[PDB]
């Protein structure tokens, strides 16, 4: 998957931020609760 | 009264016996008589009575119905803290999955049953169903259907299957499952699979499993099927003004769970179509979630008024929790504070504490006192005279006050000594009158700061401020035995004023009898504080045993010293009061009175000293005007000349001769000059410039101005300060360290006009915002520090080892940084430590090198001493009294029971509060003086041209001379020409060996024909073509653009004899040949001659952080990003496929493990060669060393010999002094993990990461048995991972993650015996550190009797 | 180079894919495509640069 | 102290690394080049006479300037 | 008052013991019924219990040997 590449990326940098997470989801991922509930298990 | 605290979940017949009473109904109270409704959220039935011994109706008031039920509404006639105590039960109609159980991540309920989350989550929510034993036909265990699937099984699977939905489905899995039978084949998995990874999560969830059967849990009880609702005085509804209440919002989450309770009971009852009860029991478990932990599964509900509802969880974590703010640190009565002034007048041991402040905090105490002497009849006239102030009320308050101390604290008590304690002297006003010599201590002062006022109450509360916390006994920081009694800034200038000399005032040259008659001269008015002359004076020694040996003579001194030489006391020198005293010299002659005369002289010393350093300073009058800036006259030229620079290289800019940054960079460093230069110009005007007559002409002497006065004296003032007032201010510069080109020229004497002001706003907004951070954010070094190295204590005497660590000056660079007697002093030595020739047995093993020892120690002039460290010390669970030394201040030697954990953070992160917020960046051997050689890794030849050449690759040179003592040190390249070779002692003037960085050596063995083997252009070698000298070099590089025909294949030079047969490397067989790697010229020919090491192949061609983030980084442990790879194993090198990132580099043991290999990131340079043989604990690759590495590789002194020099090279780099021992504890507590490398007879997993004391104490007992232990390998972490792993789960949910924390604690069942400092405050008992350390030992002797 | 990643060619399929990004999930077309990007920011109703 | 006492020695500080940085930055010893390490060209006698041990041309300078104040 | 209690440490060594071992003994004496063994000079329990401390009359073995033979004598 490509999250995989995103969360081994916010480990190489330290953090993560709103761009970069709303770049590497999923492109369907239309629901907004499941966006909020996925950043809260990155973070 | 209680011993550890035991936790583990909740049977529901637990919860129901917890509960005095089932709440059925969403009712708080009534709305026009605000009693509790029923059998509701609030009810008098099961919550005890609202009202203290009373009834609801009213039938039973008095307190003879004490304990009765009341026939009539059944109220328990009680006292109403029975109120606060009591708990609920809410009966879920169905069950429900507890949130932390179901969220922990690893979810306990999911890990346990081994179904995924979202397969869980699925059944949850009736998307899904899970079979439960569907009997003997189709399915697995845990096998998820769909609906549809569930449907269809129905049909063709009637009976003898069951698959149920929801967390009743959950429920019946956990209860049916059996963790001793699954067990075992989770047994068989890893005993008969090798799997590793998979194995390493399977043997997880093993250790999971077995937990879960050695404590009592179920895990059927991770299913809320009954809940317990708090007491109602936790969670209460209050009336406000208004009759507008006010609620905590744990019962708006009652109530919601309440009525979706109730209403999935009549759904229930009513057979409603099954998606509506879907909904509800979705909604009913959504409610409890929002109960539990709010905003954990979903989006917080709501709240009522637009912010997140708080739950149990909430009111638990959190910064503004219950674990930490009222748990930890709380109000605080008998206390007070106010505006703190200075009245010198006090003695060190007292402070005026205003009778206003007085009376109030001593209430009780005056009461009693009233009502003892008979002056008032009870306590309530007690109250009444008080409270009218008789006039008898301040002899009972001036008796209660005597010998009662109090604590005063500031606002952020960085270090310990910001709580001292002090005896109040009642004083008029309402204004705390603080002694100046504690102000350095509290590091505050009069513009405004208060400071809290507390009481200690009871007899052993109130000898320790006598004893440990008062002001007398605290005179040495902790973090460095340097006293905190120096007089800052008045005193040091009144004896700066009074202790000089002056060429020519009155009276000069007269003999005076002593430093009385001095006195008198100067108070009759007839001879001058600073006169010269001479006094017969007295002084005692003391170097006899015990007796002062007296000494009187004519000392040649001014009447200044002579009068400062009556406060002296006795046995202290007369040199030391005989110069000018400054600020570092008043502070040295107080830690000279320590260290001759104890703490009572020094203590009586410190007030003589405040007093009279005042006397003096308002005698001299030592104003300050607008004419004591006297501006350089010079200053003027210097600016012409500077802007003069400045235009010719405006010029040469725009003639096209520099870049536009080079323009700047030569205008920024020709105004640097400048105002340095004008700077030196106003200080030789203002420093010498007093010029005096004696006896004729004229002579300079130090100035008397005001300003320079504060500036040389130290009190206040610098050179950078005194030159912004009367030299330039030089550049200033942007916020982003941008200096802008426009020097402000002006000083602010004369004026500054508006562009330079503005220009100068910019550092002045950025230093100002940069210390509102620096502010806020002010103890959290100390607070990260207090949680990893907490709970510490000098628990032993002794532990009796034999290692420590081999302390030695810091000779960096030159000559030494930090000499011996700084590192070892007051540290007890590992080893009998005799003089270079052994001489004697001079120093015994556990001696405690005190100064006497230190004078003993560098007479001989001892170079290495072996002295026990704390990381080293044979204790368990704590630091024996030898390994830690010396203790600061008390100065004796640390007492069993120091909390030196605490004590070791205080003083790392009290010094830190001075060191920059930001982390900024910063041919032939000069050697210095005269000296021998110190060869180190001696491996050197001679060439035939005389020099020396080292052979070896990390030999260090060192410049020793005739002391025994080193006095230069230098790290030597591979084989420089050293003009000097081995073991040659030489004097200053003479270079120790030239070099060159684009000459790298490949020097040989042997002198002979370097023939060319194992060479073939085209592959591996480089045609170099020599334009400069006339000839042809084949110069070694590696594969990178060469072909991989012979891409590996070394270019091998053949050293041989004029014969041809292979000559041999003296030493090993394999012959004096040469694999070259690239970066090494070649300029020899195949069948040509070298001498004794001539050039073969020559290799052509101190910035350090200092912010405290580089000591939050040293002490984190983390791994830099060019980490100097070392070498892992001895023996010999190979390099093998190349051209990957990870070129192989096979070590080849001497006579271990030879097909050893890792892996190089061939970006990297490579510096080293593959002959050479590698060494154990060896670098490779040049470049910063990580700490796990050391740890590894060298051993613990290793990684804490670097940890204690880097974070000692950023705090020297701003000039805080802070000791090593506080060092020391932090790495102690650092590398505090062990590691199973053998399992052996041991009883650990086989890779588990165990506490290092565990093992410690487990294989030290099979040792004393026939059974071999196991192998441990030491790990090494961050403070803020070793602290995450804590015994205590009280103190591990005080500063972790609490929910994370309370779910491990409750599945796994630990019991929390409190036996940490952080626990023991939690819970209200003594810590078991200092004085309750007798009490905790009496404690453990009492249980296991 | 950034028309090299450009991964669309033409006008339309640019259309398509910046449907894609704002609204997700619905199939996109010539028309909706086209009136998403005009009344985007070239609309009065909708943007204001004041 | 007062926080304009402490803010004091926070400027101190970076001004003094700022103007450190860039006075090293500047080259004062001498390695006479004659011709520049990246054109090749005679480093004239006037520029390499203001900046002994200057190592580049002017416009080589110019350029590597550019570059390093993109940051790339 | 008492300034210092540096003389104190020394005859118990312990700072802890010697603050355990005063309260004891001023507690004695406050509540109650003992007399200090040394010229009150109108001083508190606390810095009469260091002084006595100070003069060696007054530790740890001394206050329990006094212990043991009131217990005997109660009988
Ligand atoms: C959020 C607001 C912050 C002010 C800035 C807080 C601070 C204290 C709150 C008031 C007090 O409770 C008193 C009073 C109680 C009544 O019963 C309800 C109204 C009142 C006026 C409250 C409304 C509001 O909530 C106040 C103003
Ligand atoms: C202001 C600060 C003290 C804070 C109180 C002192 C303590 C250490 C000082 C730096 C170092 O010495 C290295 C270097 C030496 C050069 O000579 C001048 C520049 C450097 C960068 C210095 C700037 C500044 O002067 C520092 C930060
Ligand atoms: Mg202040
Ligand atoms: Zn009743
Ligand atoms: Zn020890
Ligand atoms: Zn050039």
């Amino acid at each position: 998957s490509q999250l995989k590449l995103l969360v081994t990326r916010g480990k190489e940098q330290g953090y993560l931020t709103y761009a970069e997470v709303n770049d590497h989801l999923p492109e369907d991922i239309v629901d907004s609760d499941q966006i909020e509930d996925i950043i809260q298990m990155i973070n | 009264e209680f011993d550890a605290i035991k936790i583990a979940l909740a049977s529901p017949d637990m919860i129901r016996s917890w509960s005095f009473g089932e709440v059925k109904k969403p009712e708080t109270i009534n709305y026009r008589t605000f009693k509790p409704e029923r059998d509701g959220l609030f009810c008098a039935r099961i919550f005890g009575p609202v009202k203290d011994y009373e009834c609801l109706c009213g039938k039973y008031k008095r307190l003879k119905h004490r304990g009765v039920i009341c026939e009539k509404c059944g109220v328990e006639v009680t006292q109403t803290k029975v109120r606060r105590e009591r708990m609920g039960h809410i009966e879920l109609a169905s069950p429900t999955a507890h949130i932390w159980f179901l969220k922990s991540l690893p979810s306990r309920i999911g890990l346990l049953l081994d179904m995924p989350l979202r397969d869980i989550e699925r059944v949850l929510y009736f998307e899904s169903y899970v079979v439960i034993e569907g009997g003997m036909t189709n399915l697995e265990r845990q096998q998820i259907l769909t609906e549809e699937q569930y449907l269809d099984a129905l049909e063709e699977f009637g009976d003898e299957f069951d698959a149920k939905m929801g967390a009743e489905a959950i429920q019946a899995l956990l209860k049916s499952m059996d963790l001793e039978q699954e067990c075992e084949q989770l047994r068989e998995e890893l005993n008969e699979t090798n799997s590793e990874t998979k194995r390493k999560k399977l043997t997880k969830r093993i250790k999971l499993l077995e937990a879960f059967v050695q404590s009592g849990n179920k895990p059927e009880w991770m299913i809320l099927t009954v809940l317990p609702v708090l007491p109602p005085d936790l969670r209460p509804l209050v009336p406000l003004d208004g009759g507008r209440f006010a609620t905590s919002d744990l019962n708006d989450l009652y109530r919601r769970v309440i009525n979706r309770n109730n209403r999935l009971k009549r759904l229930l009852d009513l057979a409603a179509p099954d998606i509506i009860v879907r909904n509800e029991k979705r909604m009913l478990q959504e409610a409890v979630d929002a109960l539990l932990d709010n905003g954990r599964r979903g989006r917080a509900i709501t709240g009522s008024n637009k912010r997140p509802l708080k739950s149990l969880a909430d009111m638990i974590k959190g910064k503004q929790g219950r674990f930490r703010q009222n748990l930890l640190g709380k109000r605080v009565d008998y206390s007070g504070r106010s505006v703190i002034t200075v009245g010198p007048y006090l003695r060190l041991h007292q402070c005026g504490l205003p009778k206003k402040m007085a009376l109030e905090l001593f209430k009780p105490f005056i009461y009693g006192k009233l009502e003892l002497r008979g002056l008032a009849t009870t306590i309530k006239a007690a109250k009444k005279m008080v409270e009218r102030e008789e006039a008898v009320v301040w002899d009972i308050l001036d008796e209660v006050i005597r010998e009662h101390p109090v604590l005063l604290n500031r606002a952020p008590t960085l270090h310990r000594l910001g709580i001292q304690a002090f005896e109040p002297v009642l004083i008029e006003g309402k204004a705390i009158q603080l002694h100046p010599l504690v102000c350095a201590a509290y590091n505050a002062d009069f513009d405004g700061d208060q400071m809290a006022v507390h009481v200690p109450l009871t007899l052993e509360a109130q000898l320790e401020a006598r004893a440990l916390m008062m002001s007398t006994n605290n005179i040495l920081s902790p973090a460095n035995g340097e006293p905190i009694i120096v007089p800052s800034q008045d005193v040091v200038l009144g004896l700066y004023y009074m202790t000089r000399d002056c060429v020519n005032a009155k009276g000069e040259g007269m003999v005076l009898t002593g430093p009385k008659e001095a006195e008198r001269l100067y108070r009759s008015g007839l001879a001058s504080l600073h006169a010269r002359v001479k006094v017969r004076i007295t002084e005692y020694e003391k170097d006899a045993n015990g007796e002062l040996v007296a000494k009187t003579s004519l000392k040649d001194t001014t009447v200044g010293r002579a009068i400062l030489w009556m406060i002296v006391p006795k046995g202290l020198p007369y040199s030391i009061v005989n110069q000018a005293l400054g600020k570092k010299a008043i502070s040295k002659m107080l830690n000279t009175c320590y260290r001759i005369l104890g703490l009572k002289p020094t203590v009586i010393f410190a007030d003589q000293i405040m007093y009279t350093g005042f006397a003096y300073a308002a005698r001299s009058g030592a104003s300050v005007g607008i004419d004591d800036m006297v501006i350089p006259e010079k200053k003027h030229e210097i600016i012409s000349e500077a802007e003069a620079e400045v235009a010719e290289i405006q010029e040469q800019f725009q003639s096209g001769l520099v870049t536009a940054g080079e323009r700047y960079n030569k205008v920024i460093d020709i105004w640097a000059a400048a105002n340095d230069r004008v700077s030196k110009a106003m200080m030789d005007n203002l420093q010498t410039e007093t010029v005096i007559n004696r006896d004729g002409q004229e002579e300079k002497q130090v100035s008397f101005n005001s300003i320079y006065m504060m500036a040389d004296s130290g009190a206040r003032g610098s050179a950078a300060q005194i030159r912004q007032l009367a030299g330039m201010r030089g550049l200033m510069a942007k916020p982003d360290g941008s200096i802008i080109e426009t020097p402000i020229t002006a000083n602010f004497r004369e004026g500054l006009n508006v562009l330079q002001y503005f220009i100068s706003t910019h550092g002045a907004r950025k230093g100002l915002a940069d210390t509102a951070l620096k502010t806020a954010n002010s103890g959290y070094l100390t607070r990260r520090l207090v949680d990893v190295a907490q709970d510490l204590v000098v628990t032993e005497d002794d532990c009796g080892t034999h290692e420590g660590i081999m302390m030695t000056p810091v000779i960096e660079g030159g000559d030494v940084k930090e000499p011996l007697r700084d590192r070892v002093l007051g540290r007890v030595t590992a080893e009998d430590v005799l003089k270079p020739g052994t001489a004697d047995i001079l120093v015994p093993r556990n001696t405690l090198l005190h100064e006497q020892w230190c004078d003993l120690l560098e007479e001989n002039s001892v170079d290495a001493v072996k002295v026990r460290s704390v990381v080293s010390c044979d204790t368990d669970f704590g630091v024996c009294a030898h390994c830690y030394g010396r203790d600061l201040a008390r100065g004796h030697i640390i007492n069993k029971g120091e909390a030196i954990g605490v004590i070791a953070a205080q003083s790392i992160g009290e010094p830190g509060t001075q060191l920059t917020m930001r982390t900024f960046h910063i041919s032939s051997i000069q050697v210095k003086n005269k000296g021998s050689i110190k060869l180190s890794n001696v491996k050197s030849v001679v060439n035939s041209s005389g020099k020396l050449v080292i052979t070896s690759r990390n030999t260090e040179l060192k410049l020793i001379d005739e002391f025994g003592r080193t006095k230069e040190s230098y790290k030597v390249p591979y084989g420089a020409v050293l003009a000097k070779g081995d073991g040659e002692q030489v004097a200053g003037g003479e270079t120790v060996a030239n070099w060159d960085p684009h000459t790298m050596p490949v020097i040989t063995e042997v002198s002979g024909f370097v023939r060319f083997t194992d060479m073939i252009d085209g592959q591996t070698i480089t045609r170099q073509t020599d334009e400069l000298t006339g000839l042809s070099s084949l110069v070694v590089l590696d594969s990178a653009e060469r072909t991989a025909g012979g891409k590996d294949l070394r270019p091998a030079l053949k050293i041989v004899d004029a014969q041809g047969n292979d000559v041999l490397i003296p030493g090993t067989d394999m012959p004096a040949q040469y694999f070259l790697p690239g970066k090494a010229i070649v300029q020899l020919e195949d069948g040509v001659q070298i001498s004794s090491g001539d050039t073969l192949a020559r290799i052509p061609q101190k910035d350090i952080t200092g912010g405290l983030p580089r000591v939050a980084d040293l002490f984190e442990a983390r791994r830099p990003k060019e980490p100097a790879i070392l070498a892992e194993i001895s023996g010999i090198v190979s390099f093998g496929k190349e051209t990957k990132g990870k070129r192989r580099l096979v070590i080849t043991p001497v006579d271990g493990s030879d097909p050893y290999e890792e892996m190089i990131p061939k970006w990297r340079q490579l510096n080293v060669f593959e002959g050479e043989r590698v060494e154990r604990g060896d670098v490779i690759s040049d470049g910063p060393e990580a700490p796990h590495d050391i740890l590894r590789l060298r051993g613990v002194h290793a990684v804490t010999r670097y940890i204690v020099n880097e974070v000692q090279d950023v705090y020297r780099l701003q000039g805080v002094k802070i000791n090593d021992k506080h060092i020391e504890v932090i790495v102690r507590q650092m590398l505090r993990k062990a590691t199973i490398v053998n399992a052996g007879s041991s009883d650990f997993l086989e890779g588990e990461q165990v506490e290092y004391s565990r093992v410690k104490i487990a294989n030290r007992e099979l040792e004393a048995n026939g059974k071999v232990g196991a192998t441990y390998s030491r790990d090494l972490l961050g403070i803020t991972k070793a602290s995450l792993a804590t015994e205590s789960f009280i103190s591990a949910a005080s500063f972790q993650e609490t929910t994370r924390v309370l779910t491990e604690a409750a599945v796994a069942g630990k019991r929390d015996e409190l036996r940490g400092l952080k626990e023991n405050v939690i819970v209200g008992r003594l810590i078991p550190a200092g004085t309750g350390y007798a009490y905790h030992q009496d404690r453990m002797r009492r249980r296991a009797a | 180079e950034t028309l090299r990643v450009d991964p669309t060619n033409d006008r339309l399929s640019a259309l398509v894919e910046i449907y894609r990004m704002m609204r997700p999930g619905e199939p996109p077309t010539r028309e909706a495509a086209e009136s998403l990007f005009e009344n985007l920011f070239f609309s009065e109703d909708r943007y204001d640069l004041s | 102290s007062d926080e304009a006492d402490e803010a004091y020695s926070v400027t101190e500080q970076l001004t003094m690394t700022g103007i450190n940085r860039i006075r090293q930055k500047i080259n004062a010893h001498g390695i006479p080049v004659y011709l520049c390490e990246a054109c090749g060209n005679p480093i004239p006698e006037a520029r390499r006479k203001i900046f002994p041990g200057v190592t580049l041309c002017v416009e080589c300078q110019a350029y590597q300037e550019r570059q390093r104040k993109h940051y790339a | 008052a008492r300034v210092t209690v540096q003389d104190a440490v020394e005859k118990i060594g312990n700072r802890f013991d010697l603050v355990l071992v005063a309260a004891r003994r001023a507690r004695q004496m406050q509540v109650g019924g003992k007399d200090p063994l040394v010229p009150e000079e109108n001083d508190k329990t606390t810095v009469i219990a260091l002084r006595e401390i100070e003069e060696g009359l007054i530790n740890n073995q001394i206050l329990d040997v006094r212990e043991r033979q009131e217990q005997q004598e109660q009988e």
